[PDB]
């Protein structure tokens, strides 16, 4: 069953991976309404597609800046992977294209805003609430890892809540297709596995570590390793000593000791039973994995939605006009985009 | 408390990704 599902999913992925889609829309098909988020190379805007009237999130990246910052591979990875995957808790790329100056990735608009804002607003999530989202991530990494994909940037800021209270994973900026070890120092300091920080070379297990950090943060309201600066954080991480809030259940603590495990021969997700170690853990005993996959479980939280184009679930950012040069820039670097 | 110390810290807002 899951075996069967995963093998067909891999055929589907490989077809698209091998022959990615390209140039399916163009800038003037969309009216830009508001910035939803920014980044190193550009920004993410709420846009409206003129002919359908549907709203989308348009991720905009300055080609020149991408080359300068040595992020070509990561950016090509992001698009190539996002266009080939398909899973209920992954955001959908609807269109992509490029112009003289920029790269564009147009995704389904997920209006519920980031998990991050809801988490900080409410303080922390109850274990059933945290457990509902964690199951989604477990299934998602099982899918991704089966395609040889490492996600590498799990955090509440990259998880969006949809109109049904379900998670949409966004930001494939550090996602990578690889069998074996890889070495890039990337992610978010609070979430880095010890093996990333010690520059040992690492594999998919870092995603499972990050899950433990995420479950901790959701349940505690704060991360297991925090400080004012990255350096300090890496010290606590490699220390590995973790303390748990008084309200954590015994099962939760046991699960987290297994995920936040410095020893890779012992970290859950990484053993002989693989993910099943996680799925069959006591803390997940009330979880209906199929129902979750099917999105038939009632969500604990359903974002308020003041209609199409509503961005009240997002913070406001300062806007700036999108420049497109009359000169093509970096054409060769981004030929495959 | 741990919460009070976290909440008083400089990293309670959106966290930026880092790379090589
Ligand atoms: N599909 C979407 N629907 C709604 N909002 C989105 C969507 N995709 C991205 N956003 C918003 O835009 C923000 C930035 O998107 P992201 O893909 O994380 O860009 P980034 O350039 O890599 N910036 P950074 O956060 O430093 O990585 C997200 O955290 C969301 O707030
Ligand atoms: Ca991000
Ligand atoms: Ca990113």
């Amino acid at each position: 069953s899951v075996k069967e599902f995963l093998a067909k999913a891999k055929e589907d992925f490989l077809k698209k991976w091998e022959t990615p889609s390209q140039n399916t829309a163009q800038l003037d098909q969309f009216d830009r309404i508001k910035t939803l988020g920014t980044g190193s190379f550009g920004r993410v805007m709420l846009v409206k597609h003129k002919e359908s009237g549907n709203h989308y999130a348009m991720k905009i990246l300055d080609k020149q800046k991408v080359v300068k910052l040595k992020q070509i591979e990561h950016t090509l990875n992001e698009k190539r992977i996002l266009q080939a995957v398909n899973f209920p808790f992954l955001v959908k790329l609807e269109f992509s294209f490029k112009d003289n100056s920029n790269l564009y990735m147009v995704m389904e608009y997920v209006a519920g805003g980031e998990m991050f804002s809801h988490l900080r607003r409410i303080g922390r999530f109850s274990e059933p609430h945290a457990r509902f989202y964690a199951a989604q991530i477990v299934l998602t990494f099982e899918y991704l890892h089966s395609l040889d994909l490492i996600y590498r940037d799990l955090k509440p800021e990259n998880l969006l809540i949809d109109q049904q209270g379900y998670i949409q994973v966004t930001d494939f900026g550090f996602a990578k297709r690889v069998k074996g070890r890889t070495w890039t120092l990337c992610g978010t300091p609070e979430y880095l596995a010890p093996e990333i920080i010690l520059s040992k070379g690492y594999n998919k297990a870092v995603d499972w570590w990050a899950l433990g950090v995420l479950i901790y943060e959701m349940a505690a309201g704060y991360p297991p390793f925090f400080a004012d600066q990255p350096i300090q954080i890496y010290e606590k991480i490699v220390s590995g000593k973790v303390r748990f809030p008084s309200h954590f259940s015994s099962d939760l603590k046991d699960l987290l000791r297994n995920l936040l495990q410095v020893d890779l021969t012992k970290r859950f997700g990484n053993l002989k039973n693989g993910v099943n170690d996680i799925k069959n853990h006591k803390w997940f005993a009330t979880t209906d994995w199929i129902a979750i996959y099917q999105r038939k479980v009632e969500a604990p939280f359903i974002p308020k939605f003041k209609g199409p184009g509503d961005t009240s679930n997002f913070d406001d950012y300062e806007e700036e006009e999108i420049r497109v040069s009359i000169n093509e820039k970096c054409g060769k670097e981004f030929t495959e985009f | 408390t741990t919460y009070a110390d976290f909440i008083a810290s400089g990293r309670t807002g959106r966290r930026a990704s880092i790379h090589d």
